[PDB]
This record gives structure tokens, C-alpha cells and sequence, in this order.
């Protein structure tokens, strides 16, 4: 992993990371 | 009696949720004692009052003290924990969660609130893995009282299902294509901005953003004989709020556009009543803010071409129209409770 | 020698237009010469000069007298007559007439142009009525020198035309459905207020706005075979300029979205380079400002159904791209003059 | 008997007013029974009925036909005549006219409504020349019934006046210069387009677009110790409705921001009483949308520096409660009427 | 020896400056050789390219693998670390921090750069506590080379401080205030959405949202004679970049706008060329995008009252013309470094 | 006709008759 | 005087001409 | 201290926190 997909996982709900399927 | 919900995440369908339910809470088995979300009592009820697509609540007074937020005298309970396994469930005694952060959508994720006290969780949003899926009006009656955890699917699919319903019975759906050109909603940024989806990334306000979505092919969660036939993509477009599906669907029985009306306008009068509403106004999105209808029909965009190519148009409330429905799933849950 | 050149109408699409001119001006068989607009030649320079889609022009001054606005010495003449039957096109030698005003689309208004001493008129638009329509690369090799009076279609039906025409060889197209979620333009009103057509009426950067459109049912002008298999509606959103069309096709050869993608990208490689761009990248409406091609392809949005159903999304600068046509149309007829 | 009264100009303000006075209906000494429009009345009812800020009209039903509006069964004659001299005042026993179009602002143009047989004429703007003015609350008590053409202001104007006149009786104003960050409104063009003032021209939901404008030496009409102390500009920018006045003022008497704040507090309790609010709130735009108030304080913005330099901040909804404003003169005239 | 440069947070100001660097290269004494950001290469390389308010990026060729970005195949090293006291910073042989994420703006949170081996640290916002101060073209020759920890001010103290020095030198300013009509940025919510300021939570795009600004009181420090003079708020508007500040002030010498304009036209062709721009075109906010200067004086909105009370208002491009200045400040220390 | 209807045809152009075909 | 001048003064509510003193 | 406060000290960035002085 990338830092930035290790942040996604601890973070989900951060800015970066939102995916809402609308 | 009664089933004690709490609200994991007081976002806009958290807060549009609560404020569909203050309004019905006259004829409700359900009663809101619990927030969760990541900010503080002071700050909830001060978005839950004051609103820039709803207004101001009308219905009753809305404050907050350090532990509580206070609807109508109605105190509600809230807590500050990103981590569901720490949440206060057993202690406050909580039957059913709604599960609105947009961050605990697999069976994993919202299995937390079961490990911390509560019986059930309905998810805002498709669920990830084997959870099953609900469209009200289309396949709600199907409910298995012994789920625990279930999905009320997403703003797109509940104005899509009941549509593809209707015309599946009426002309049989071989396959069909779906483009929502949709609001823009929090997962995307304000300026460009990092993000993994390299779409969301881009600002909001300034552009036409096309998103892959899911919600074609989970039509066929709910009508199951049309599993595999439906695909579509999103456009995120800049209003803040109220969306369209345009759907143009290859159909079995060779038709013509007033036909395909007549047909809608007459489920929408009878077994899609409060669902799908018919409209031949020559209207535009802002007049459809708070409706409150799942989905409604464009009457006059719609057009068939060659028998058996059908476009049809619907609007839909993706914040208010889709929370009204998350509330009925969970009045629907509360009275077949097990 | 040189084809002398009116612009009737210094709007959206007039100015666009110059500027295009002003930066190809080197290879070209036109001249500009005059301008007729309701403004003065101070208000005509500025807005020149002055952009907010294209920024502050840079290639040359722009500067005005009471008679004239000058770009890099280029001095270009200016009348105010709303009645085109009044304009001196005799006395300034005008060849050719680029119609823009929106106003004058059937050949009855347009020809008041030719009485006024103009030789032929162009008309950005599509034309009421019997009016020969070109959509460069589609059909504007079939120019007829002795037309007077040409349509370059819409927007909408430039990007259409070239991805329906590549379609269509390599798979027939049966039928097609269209939407178009396009930018609003000065057709509508800033706040709701009085319009014939109502929806027109409404706000337009608060609201999506449907509208009928002839885009879909002008393809089959261009294309012959396809005259009366194509339908289609506009969805207007609150961004100023970059449109995207979404296509919906039955098409007779069964294929898949892969064969699709690599049929179009072979085309925007030979026979339609430079009218159809074919991009996979991951982009949103604001990287498209200032693309010269009439359609780009949205690669990752392509998909299909059942062999036969078929769907494409491309994206389109509806001010820039299409001025770039008008210019190409016009210096097609300078190069066939009769 | 009732004042019959007929909107000319049945735009954003004349169907603001429209929708004012039916709420209020019930306690006027008003009777709206016609309007001129350049529109028909189908397209008026629609308007009426459907609006973009306000929402679609909730308490009785709008109908039309080729002659009327009808408001819960009340009739509303129209006619669409641009030159006011032709109008059927007359005819129709007109008493006052509530002049709504923003052209006719000087007596000569005002008068042409005396002309066709109106009494009376109230200017939804500020007078061109000698033609009293008035605000509500500020000096409407000075208005004279034999006054046949009268103002009442701008919406800045309305929000400004009542601000200024309690800090100069509290403090003693010497100088005051003001900025308005104000909604866009239907002057100013959708996408860059000619107009005689080349602001105006550029299009408005994109930018932060700079006019002069009288609102602030206007204040010296209704307060006359202030004439020629007082001025100021405008920046329109992209919101459709919901503005704010920033005003900074040189005193006489020192003070400091608490004083500031509760002088105007105390004011709003009492002398000012629904024209000024005090909000210690903070809010936004949007939740100003509809409040009734001609200024409302925004608290936590005053400053004061060295004693003298004062700093206050007061949002208004431009349309509705300067609407609400014109009815409050309307009524005033109709109480005071020979 | 080329300065060696890190940017830590490569957001709107991050990307700016890494641009406005790409094209002053070939003059620069810094070389740009590593970023940490929240994201990764492929994330930035893509941002820096493609951007909805600059356009896509002309001068060279930028592309990206697992651990660099390249630009014009000069490489980038990246990294993705929250706490800078991890950062690679003596192992890359860094000499100055660009501090862009907005929140190491403390001297402790700024010293984790030193921490991590970094000599110098330019925080790209005003900052906390007992750091200098600069704004170029007011103070940037008091510069020490010997300070570790600098700010470059914000945006809007760029855009008034050089106005004020200015004023302040030909008439004597006794007090000031301020307001910026400022574009939205990356702190508000896209909808309303939980945030520690109540008002930064409510949707960006939709309303005037004011905060507080500490943007006036800091040109007291870097112009120290003014220190508690002045003071002052923003409001933020639908606008995704360029704002204007709005300034009326007490001076000591009478004076009238003539003149106001005059001294500020003499100070932008001589002692503040390149700093202060002076308009007197009738321009728009997006005519300022890409603009170089700190501050454009509208010269057509200059007002005085009473010989002592002045209103001056200026644009400022507030992401690029401040990245411009950010660069200037770099390249000052650069030239000045031991 | 109404005079609505003659107004946009005397004045096609007329903010309250523009039609444009996009 | 222009024949802009002359339109403005004949047609005040033009979009060309509309000038509210907001 | 509220959670809060604590959320906004560990994560400044984080969208429910950032203050930038514009
Ligand atoms: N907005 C719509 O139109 C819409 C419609 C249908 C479904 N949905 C779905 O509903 C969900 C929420 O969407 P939204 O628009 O309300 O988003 P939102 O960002 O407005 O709200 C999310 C809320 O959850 C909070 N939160 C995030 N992570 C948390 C955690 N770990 N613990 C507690 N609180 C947390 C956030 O602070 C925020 O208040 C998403 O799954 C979305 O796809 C949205
Ligand atoms: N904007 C687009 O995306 C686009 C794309 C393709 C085609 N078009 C078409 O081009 C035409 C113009 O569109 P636009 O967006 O430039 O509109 P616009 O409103 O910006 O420009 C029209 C111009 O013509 C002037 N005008 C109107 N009536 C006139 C008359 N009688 N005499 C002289 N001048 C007159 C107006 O003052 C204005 O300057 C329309 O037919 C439109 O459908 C527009
Ligand atoms: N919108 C605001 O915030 C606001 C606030 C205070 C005052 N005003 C003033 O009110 C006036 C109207 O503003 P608005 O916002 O309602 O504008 P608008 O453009 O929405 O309405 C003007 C209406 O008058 C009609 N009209 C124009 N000329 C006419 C004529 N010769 N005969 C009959 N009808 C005609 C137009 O078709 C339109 O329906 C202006 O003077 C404006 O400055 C506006
Ligand atoms: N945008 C403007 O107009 C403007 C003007 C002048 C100054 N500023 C200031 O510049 C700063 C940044 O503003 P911006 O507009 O670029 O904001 P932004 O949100 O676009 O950028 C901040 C960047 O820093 C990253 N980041 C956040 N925390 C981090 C951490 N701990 N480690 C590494 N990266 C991190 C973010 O992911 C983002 O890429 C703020 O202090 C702001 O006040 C902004």
C-alpha cells in the first residue's frame, strides 16, 4: 500500500477519500 | 413499543432523515434518541435548524446544551466517536441505527453497531458484499425480519427502480442505459483538490463531473429478473440539490411515447401512488425541491422511437424524496420487528 | 482575391468567431470587415478584449473609435441597424455575411442580408425552413457553390454528427436517443422572468433546465440515411460554457464497448483527426475549454448492452468549437466561390 | 372602500409584491385588480405560481385565462402595453399604481400612468428629479396624501436608512461611506453580452461585478441632516437574492462596539420594531431568504476604531422584504387616502 | 549553489506556486526538488496539470511515477507524511520549506520542519505568535537572514498593505477599516456539513458567508506605525478565485479622489511597480485572473468624503498573484542567503 | 394574436423571445 | 448621438439597457 | 474538552476543521 490508499483505509470519511455512488 | 433509533453520521441525509421524521413522528413506531457524528451537540442542532436547501425548521424549536440537542422538548442524546465498536448502544438501549456517515456500507463496517449494542442497521447508501437491498414501492414487502443489517440502496435507484418496475411489467425490459445528471453532493471537492477518484477531485461548483455509479446495475438488485441488463454512468452538474434520470430502455412489446405515458400515470394513481408522481408541467429542478415522491416522471420529454426504444425522464429530491423513503423503510422495519 | 466578410450579430458565437479568425488569420481567404450589433463599436471592443470565458484577448490590440474597432491595425467597420434590409452591405463590398444574431434562421429573414447587397449568408444556427446544412467533416464536402444562403447547424448537432457518421459505418445505426446536458446560454433568463417558453423562463444558473432541441432529428440533414431514427432532448446546468452529448444507439452489428472505443479512436486518427478527439483520460468540463474538435470522446464512459445498445458521451467547447466550424465552413466557401 | 391598485412591471418585485399582498389579504386596505406586463397571463400565472427563490405559492390557487389571473377565485385583469400612456386606468378605476417595471422612475415617465387615468403612482425604485421619497420607518409619516408620484427607495436604501437614523440619533453621524455586496439581478446579463454599461454587460453568476449607485446619498432624502454626507457602491456577485450593506460611519460621540451593537438592539425592541432585527446568530445568506425585516444586524461584525470610526453590518433579502416594504407604504397611503 | 526547495502541502497555493516557479525558472535561484502531500504522485502530477482555474499546464510535459513527479523531466521526489517531524528533509538536503498546508502556521508547529532537518520555513499564511512578518514591496527588505521561521501574510494583507503604505506616506491613515468580498476557498463546506465555525460549514457555492480576518490588523505588522489602527472582515462569495478588498479610511491630510487616484497611479509606475497595478478600466472580477500584481486599484471607485474620509477598493488574484508573491519572498531570501 | 406573441415577433431578439436551438 | 443611444432611450427595458439602482 | 476539540487539535486539516485567515 501507498501512504495515501493506508490513508484512505484508516480514514474513509476524510476529504481525500469520500466516494458516495449518487 | 416504540423502536429507539440513533443516527451514525448527522450529515445531509442524517439531518434531512431527522427532520422527515420530526414532521411524521405522529404516526411513528419510531422514536430518535441517539446522534453519533463527528462533531458537537452546539454544532448539530445548528445545522439541523438552519438549513441552506430546507430553511429554517418550522415545526418546533431546535436546541443544544453540552450533552443533548433538543427537538420540540424531545431531548435527543448525542455522542462524538468515528469508531462504532465504542458507541453507547446497549447503555442508551438502541433497536435500530441509521447508518448515514457513508463510511460503514459493507457487513463488516456495520456489523460494529451490532458488536456494540444494537439490533439493527439500515445503510444510507448501496451496501458493499451480501446485504440486502430495499426500494420502497418496488420490493419492501420482501423484507425478512430476521436481517439485521439491510440497504435502502441510493437516491438514483429509487427513482430508477420504481420507473423500470413499471415499464418491465408493461413492455418487458430486454436491456437499458442510464445517465443521471445528478447535484453535486459531499464527496466531491470545492476546489480541485486531492482526491482518489480523479473526478471528485475537480471543483464542484464549476464543472460538469461524470462519476461511474452503480445504481443501473442495483435496480437489478431489487428487480431481480432485470440482474445484468442495466448500466449507466453519472454527470454531477452545479446545484446543490435535486436530480433527473434519463433512462432509454430497448423493450419487448413495441410501443409509443403516449402509451408509455398512459401507463405511468396510471401506476402513479394506483400502485405507485406516493412513489411515482406524474407531471406534465413544463417545470425545472428547483420546483422539485421537497417533494416527495421517489420519482417524477417529465411526462412531457418522454419519446419512443422504432417500437422498442423508450426514453423516459424523472425527477427526484436526491436529499429529501430518498430520506423520506429511509424513513419508510424504517417505519416498515419497526412494524414487522423481530 | 479575398472573400470580405460581415459578421450580423457580435454575441456569444460572433465574437468566438472573430477571435478564431483573428488567430487563423494568416492562412485565410476571408477578410472581416464590418460588424452590425445592436452596441456601439466602444461596447464591440470591449467585450472583444474582454472575456470571461476566454480570457483577455492576446494576440493583438484591440482598440475602437465612434466608427470603427481595430485589432492589430486590422480596422473593422461598425453599423447598429436591428433590420438587416438597411445594412451597407453594397457600399462595403460585403462577399459574405456570418449570421449570429439568432433572429434571422428562415430564408426570408436572412435573405433581407442579400438585398441589402451581401452575396451569400451563413447562419450559425440550424435553419427554419429549406436551408442546405453542413457539419463540417460530415458533409460539407456536398457544398453546392451556388447556394446563398448555408446553415452550420448547432452545437450540439457538430459533435453529434461526426461520432453518428463513424457509428453508423461500422455498425448501422437502426435508432438513437440523445440528451445533451449542455451549458445554459443567453436564451435564458438570469432570474425568473417573462419568456414564451417557460422552462426558458426560469433562472438559469439556479436551476436544470429541459428543452426540446432539433440536434438529434438535424443529424439525419447531414446524414441522409438516418433522417427520422434519432430523438433527442437538452438538460441545461448552471456552467457557462463545455457541453457533453450523451448518445444511446441501436445499431445493427453487435459489438462490444471495447470494438466501440477502438472503432472512434481509429477515426480520430485518420478520417475525422481534427473533428473528433478521442481522450481516455479522467477529466471534467473546465479541460475542455478551447478544444478545436467538434466531439471528444469520452473513452471511459462507453458502454454496451446486449450487442446491439449502444452508449457514447463526448464532451464539446459549445462557444469555441463550434466558432472554429463556422470559420471552417466559411473558408470552404471562400475556396468554392461562385 | 378598497384602493384598486395595478402593477406595471410584473417582474421579480411586482410578483414579490403579488405574493405579499395575497398573504396579507386578509388585513388590507388594498384590492390588486389589475396588471401590465409585457408577458401574457398564462405565462404570469405560471411565474406567479412557480418562482425559483420563494418556491411554488402555497396558499391559494393560481389559474389564467386569456384575460385574468385568478388568486383563490380572485380575478386580476391584464393587459401588455410598453407605453403607459395607453394603459386602462380608467377603465379599470385604478387608484394607485405600483409602478414595478424600473423605467418609468421619473415624473415625466411616472406621469404617464396620471395620464391614463391612475390617482396615484408608487416607484419601486429611487426617483429620477423631485419626487418624494420615502422609508418606512425612517420618514414615512412625512408623506403627504395630496402627493400624486412617490418613491420608496431601493432595497439598499431601505436597509441602510433605518441603520443610519439610529446610529445618528445615538452617536451623531459626520460622514459614511458604504459597500453593498449584493445579489445579482436582472440587469446585469447571464453570459457576457452588449449593454450601455460595460459591467452590466458581463455575465453575472461568474463574477464579482462593481456599479455605483445612489443608495447611500439617497439616505440624505429621508434623513435630510445627512444630505451630501453619505456615499458608496455596489458589488454584485452570485447569488440570486439575499444581500448585505457594510456601512462605516465617522461619529461624534465616542462609543465602542458593545454600544453600537446595543443602541441598535434596544432600537430594534422598540421605535424599529419590525423594520430593523438584531441577530447575534451566525448565519448566511440563505437563511435571510424571506425575513421581513428592512436590515437586519449581523452583531458579531460591528467594530469601532479610536472611538469614532464605527463599522456595522446588515444583511436584507433585496427582494422580499423590500416587497414586503412597498406594501407597508402602499397600505399607509390607502389609510391616509382623501 | 541553487537553493534547494520542498513544498509541504501541495493544495490551491502549493500547485500555484510550483507553476508560477515552472515558468520563472530560468531566473530562479531555487530549485524545487521534493512535496509532501496528503497524496500521492500520480494524484499530484495529475492536479498540477489539469486545473480548473489556471487550465491545463502549457510549459512543459509533466508526468508522474511511484515515488517522483517530473516536470519538463526534472524530477520531484514525493512523499506522504501528516507529521512533518518524519519528514526526509536532511536526508533530501533541504534548505527551505514552503509551508501550504495551512496548519503548521505556530513557531512550534512550523519548527517540526527544522526539526526534520530543514533550514528555513516560509509559512504561506500569517502566523501565530512571534513570527516575521513580510509583505514584498511594504517590508521585505527588513528581512534577517538569520530568521528560521517566516510568513508571507495572506492574501489579503498582500492586497491592502501596499495600498496603506502607500496612502499612508501622502496623507497620514489615523484608522482603517477593511472588508474583502473574497472568493470561497478550501476551508468552507461544499454543503452544510459539521465544522468548528459555525459559518465556514455552510455550503460555499450557495451563500455570502462572513468570517473574521485578521487580515487588517496584520499590515500593522508589517507596516509597524499602523499597529492597532486598523481592522476589518471578509465575506466569502460564489466565486472559486479572485477577490477585492474594500478600504475606508481616517486620514489626517484633506484630500479628494482625484487625488487619491494620482498618488496611488504615481506609486504603481514608480516606488510600487509590479506590486500595485492602477485600472481605470471598467473590469470584472475574472478579468483579474493571472494578474501579477498584489493589488489593482479600481480607480473608478475611489470616493472621499469630507476631505478626511477615503474609500479605495483593489482586486487581487488571491491564488495566483499571492503564489507570485510567495515566490518573490523565496527568491529574496535566496538572494540573500549565507 | 396576443400581444405577447406580436411583441416576439416584431422583436425576436427581445430577452423574453429568444429561442436558441442547442 | 448613436443609434445605440437612440435603441436605449426607445427600448429602456432592452437587456442592452436595464439599468436598477441596486 | 469535548471529542470534538480533540478531533480538530489531532487533525487540523481534516474538513471539519480548517481555518484558513483569508
Ligand atoms: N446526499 C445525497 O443526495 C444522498 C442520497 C442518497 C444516499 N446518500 C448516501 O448517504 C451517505 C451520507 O451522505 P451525505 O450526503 O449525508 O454525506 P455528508 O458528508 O453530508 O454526511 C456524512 C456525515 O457523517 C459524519 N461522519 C463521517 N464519518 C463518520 C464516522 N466514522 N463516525 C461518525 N460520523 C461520521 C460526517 O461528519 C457527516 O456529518 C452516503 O453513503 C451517501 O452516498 C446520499
Ligand atoms: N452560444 C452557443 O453555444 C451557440 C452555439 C452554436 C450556435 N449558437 C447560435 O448562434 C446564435 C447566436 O447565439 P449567441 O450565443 O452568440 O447569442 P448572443 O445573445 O450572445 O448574441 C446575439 C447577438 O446578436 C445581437 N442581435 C440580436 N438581434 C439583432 C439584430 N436584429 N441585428 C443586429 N444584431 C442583433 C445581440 O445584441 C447579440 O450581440 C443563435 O442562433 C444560437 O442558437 C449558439
Ligand atoms: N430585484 C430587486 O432586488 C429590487 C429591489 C428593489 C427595487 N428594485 C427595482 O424594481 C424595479 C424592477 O426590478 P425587478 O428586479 O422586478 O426587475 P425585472 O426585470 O424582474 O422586472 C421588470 C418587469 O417589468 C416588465 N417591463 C419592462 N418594461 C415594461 C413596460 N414598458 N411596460 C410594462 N412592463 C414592462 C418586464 O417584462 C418585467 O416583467 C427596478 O426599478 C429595480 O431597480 C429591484
Ligand atoms: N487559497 C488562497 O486564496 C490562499 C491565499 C493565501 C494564503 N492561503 C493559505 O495557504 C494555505 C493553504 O491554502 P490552500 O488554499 O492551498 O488550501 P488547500 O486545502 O487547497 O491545500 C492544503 C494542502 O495541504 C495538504 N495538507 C493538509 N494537511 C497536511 C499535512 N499535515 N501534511 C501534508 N499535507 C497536508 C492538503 O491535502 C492540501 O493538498 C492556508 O494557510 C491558506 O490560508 C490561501
Amino acid at each position: 500500500k501507498t501512504s495515501f490508499q493506508q490513508y484512505c483505509d484508516d480514514n474513509p470519511d476524510a476529504a481525500e477519500c469520500r466516494i458516495y455512488d449518487d | 413499543s416504540m423502536v429507539r433509533v440513533a443516527i451514525n453520521g448527522f450529515g445531509r441525509i442524517g439531518r434531512n432523515f431527522m427532520r422527515c421524521w420530526l414532521q411524521r413522528k405522529a404516526n411513528s413506531k419510531l422514536e430518535i434518541v441517539g446522534i453519533n457524528d463527528t462533531s458537537d451537540p452546539r454544532t448539530n442542532a445548528h445545522l439541523l435548524k438552519y438549513d441552506s436547501m430546507l430553511g429554517i425548521f418550522q415545526d418546533a424549536e431546535i436546541t443544544a446544551d453540552d450533552d443533548c440537542i433538543y427537538a420540540g422538548g424531545h431531548a435527543v442524546k448525542c455522542v462524538s466517536d468515528r469508531n462504532p465498536e465504542n458507541l453507547p448502544w446497549s447503555a442508551w438501549g438502541i433497536d435500530l441505527v441509521i447508518e448515514a456517515t457513508g463510511v460503514f456500507t459493507s457487513r463488516e463496517g456495520a456489523s460494529k453497531h451490532l458488536s456494540a449494542g444494537a439490533k439493527k442497521v439500515l445503510i444510507t447508501a448501496p451496501g458493499k458484499g451480501n446485504i440486502p437491498t430495499y426500494v420502497v414501492g418496488v420490493n419492501h414487502h420482501t423484507y425478512d425480519p430476521s436481517e439485521d443489517i439491510v440497504s435502502n440502496a441510493s437516491c438514483t435507484t429509487n427513482c430508477l427502480a420504481p420507473i423500470v418496475k413499471v415499464l418491465h411489467e408493461a413492455f418487458g425490459i430486454q436491456q437499458g442505459m442510464m445517465t443521471t445528471t445528478h447535484s453535486y453532493t459531499g464527496d466531491q471537492r470545492l476546489l480541485d483538490a486531492s482526491h482518489r477518484d480523479l473526478r471528485r477531485a475537480r471543483a464542484a461548483a464549476m464543472n460538469i463531473v461524470p462519476t461511474s455509479t452503480g445504481a443501473a446495475k442495483a435496480v437489478g438488485l431489487v428487480i431481480p429478473e432485470l440482474q445484468g441488463k442495466l448500466n449507466g454512468i453519472a454527470l454531477r452538474v452545479p446545484t446543490p440539490n435535486v436530480s433527473v434520470v434519463d433512462f432509454v430502455a430497448q423493450v419487448e412489446k413495441p410501443t409509443i411515447a403516449e402509451q408509455v405515458n398512459q401507463v405511468i400515470k396510471e401506476a402513479s394513481e394506483t400502485t405507485m401512488k406516493g412513489i411515482i408522481h406524474y407531471s406534465e408541467l413544463e417545470l425545472v429542478s428547483s420546483d422539485y425541491r421537497g417533494h416527495n415522491a421517489s420519482s417524477i416522471l417529465d411526462a412531457s420529454l418522454t419519446m419512443v422511437l422504432g417500437g422498442n426504444l423508450v426514453k423516459v425522464v424523472a425527477w427526484y429530491d436526491n436529499e429529501w424524496g430518498y430520506s423520506q423513503r429511509v424513513l419508510d423503510l424504517a417505519e416498515h422495519m419497526a412494524a414487522h420487528w423481530a
